[PDB]
C-alpha cells in the first residue's frame, strides 16, 4: 500500500501546512513507528485537554519543587508545594498502591501508610482544589512527612513490579 | 469528609 | 539512551535533572506500546464518578461469586458496589451479538436486555444503579449476578 | 507468562486468583495493540456524549433491536430511502446522527477540493459538512432538524451521505 | 478468516452483520491496529474541541482558498498583507495554531536562553496564550480580534516561529 | 413520577 | 442559525 | 483576567 514519508508535523498532531505539504499524511502507507510515535503526542494532548485543574522553579521539576519543600532549600512555599503534591497525586495510580499493600505482613506499618496516599490519590481526582485546601491545613512536619512518603511510593513503583 | 481524612494524616504521620 | 521509566507510565515529573530519554522518536517500539497503555488508562480513570485488602485479594469477580455462595463475609452493600465495577467492564454491543444468536422466544434474550439496560443505567448513574440493585430481593440481585458472571465469563473465553 | 485476557479487553476483575500476565512490560506487541483498541473504543463511549444523552430522545431504542442491530446503521437508513423494513423517520434521523459521527470534515474537504469549480457535488458536499459539524456541537438540535426535513428531501440528505461515508472508506 | 474490515479500520463499521470482513482485533495484522488508533485517537480529540462553527456553507461569501492554504497558509498570507485575508478569519486560524501547540515544549525552549534574553517574555506571552486557548477559545479570539494590527501580526509571527522551531528539530 | 431506575426495579422482577 | 441549515438544506437535494 | 494577558502582548511585542 505504498510507503511514502511521514509528514513531521503530522506525527505531532495535525499538519496545518495546507496543500503546500510533499509529505504524507496518510496513514496507511506509514511505518509503524511514525504511528507509534505520534498516539504518544496525541494521548498527551487528549490528557491536557480534560483539564480544568487551574520562574525556574521548571528546572527542579514538580519532584525537585517537592524535595526542596521537605529539605527546607530553594525557598518553597506551602502553598506551592501543595500544587506540585497534586501534580504527583495525578500520576500515581491507586491500584498500584493496593499491590504493594498486599505484598505487606499483617499490621506492618506501612499498610496504614499505603491507604492513606490512596486517601489523597482518590480524594485528588474528584477535587483536586480541595485537595490543595487539606494539603496546606497540614502541619507543616506532617506534610513534609506526607509528600516524603509519597515520593518514595512514586519512586518505588516505577524502577520495578 | 476531608476532616475524614486530616483525622487519618495526622495520625499516620 | 533509554525511555525514562515515569515517561513510560506517564509524564516525567524530574524535570532537567532527568538522564534518561523523553524524546517518542528514539524509543523502541515495546516502550511506545507500552506508554499508550498506561496512558490510555489513565485517561479512563479520570473520566470516572468514583479487610479491604481482603476483598482486594478476591478481586470484583471473587466478591460476586462468593455473594452467590453467602460466604467470605460478603454483603449486599458491597456486593452491589462490584456488581457496578462488573458492569463497567461490559459493553452492551457484545450482548447483542450473543443476542442475536437465539432463536425466538428463547428467555434469554430477556435477561439480555436485563443486563444490556443495567450497563446502560450504571453508566448515567453507578450510585442509583447500586441503590437500585441494592433495594432487590437477594435471590433476584443473586440470579442478575450470576448471569452477568455468566455474560462475563463467556465474552471472553474464545 | 501469557498476557490475561480479560485485561486484553479492559481490566482483569479476578484479585491474586489469576495466573495470567497483567504486567504490559511482559506483553507481545500484538496483545498490546489489541488492549489499546478495546480501550479507545471504551474511552469514546464515555465521552460519547451523545452517546448516552439518547435515552431522552424518540426513535433511539427501536435501534437498540435485535433485526435492526443486524442491520447496522447503514442498513437502517436504506430501508428508509428504500421504504422496505417498517423504520420510522425519527429513527433513520438517529440512525443519520449516528452516521454523521462516523464521518469526518476533513475527509469531505479533500473530497471537495478535487472538485471542479463549476460541480455540482460541491453544494452537496458543503451541507454534508455542515451536518457533521452541527451534529457534534449538538446532535439533540441536529435530529430535531433532520425530522423537519420533507420526507423525499431527507432521504436524499442521507443517500448522499451514505454515497459519502463509501467514497471515503474504500479509496 | 478474512481481513480488518476498512469501516473498522476507520471508526466503527455501520454495516452490521451484512458485512463479510473482520471486525475481531485478535486477527488483524499489527499496522492495521496502528492505523486504527490512530484515527480513533484523531476522533476523540475532536469531540473535546468546542466547535467555532457550520461556516463552510459560508462559501456564498467568497473566501475559500484556505483549504489549499492551511492555517499556516492563512496566518503567512495575513502577515505579508497578500491574498486578501480578514483580521477576524486569521483570529481564528491563530486559534488553531495554539491548539496545535504544546506549552511544554515552549517552556524547554525557554530553558536554552540566557536570564534577561528578551525571548523569555515573548515565550511567556505566547505559552499564555496556549493555557487561555484551551479553556475559553471564543474570548481568546475576541481578544485577538481587539489587538492592533501590528501586535496582532507581531503575535502570529513569533508563533509560527516557535511552531517552525519545535517541528524541524 | 416515572423514574429509569423504578420500571427497572419491576423489568429484574418480572425477568427473574 | 439551524434556520439557516434547514433552508440550504431544501435548496440542495 | 484576559485584561492582564492584553496588557502583556502589547508591551511585549
Ligand atoms: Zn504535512
Ligand atoms: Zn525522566
Ligand atoms: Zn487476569
Ligand atoms: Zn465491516
Amino acid at each position: 500500500m505504498s510507503r511514502r514519508n511521514p509528514c513531521k508535523f503530522e506525527i505531532r498532531g495535525h499538519c496545518l501546512n495546507g496543500k503546500r505539504c510533499h509529505f504524507s499524511h496518510n496513514y496507511f502507507e506509514w511505518p509503524p513507528h511514525a504511528l507509534l510515535v505520534r498516539q504518544n503526542f496525541m494521548l498527551n494532548r487528549i490528557l491536557k485537554s480534560m483539564d480544568k485543574s487551574i520562574t525556574e522553579e521548571y528546572a527542579l521539576g514538580v519532584v525537585g519543587v517537592l524535595e526542596s519543600y521537605i529539605g527546607s532549600i530553594n525557598n518553597i512555599t506551602k502553598q506551592s508545594a501543595c500544587v506540585a503534591m497534586s501534580k504527583l497525586l495525578t500520576e500515581l495510580n491507586s491500584d498500584d498502591i493496593k499491590k504493594l499493600r498486599d505484598n505487606e505482613e499483617l499490621n506492618s506499618p506501612k499498610i496504614r501508610v499505603y491507604n492513606t496516599v490512596i486517601s489523597y490519590i482518590e480524594s485528588n481526582r474528584k477535587n483536586n482544589k480541595q485537595t490543595i485546601h487539606l494539603l496546606k491545613r497540614l502541619p507543616a512536619d506532617v506534610l513534609k512527612k506526607t509528600i516524603k512518603n509519597t515520593l518514595d511510593i512514586h519512586k518505588s513503583i516505577t524502577i520495578n513490579n | 469528609p476531608f476532616s475524614k481524612l486530616y483525622k487519618e494524616t495526622i495520625e499516620t504521620f
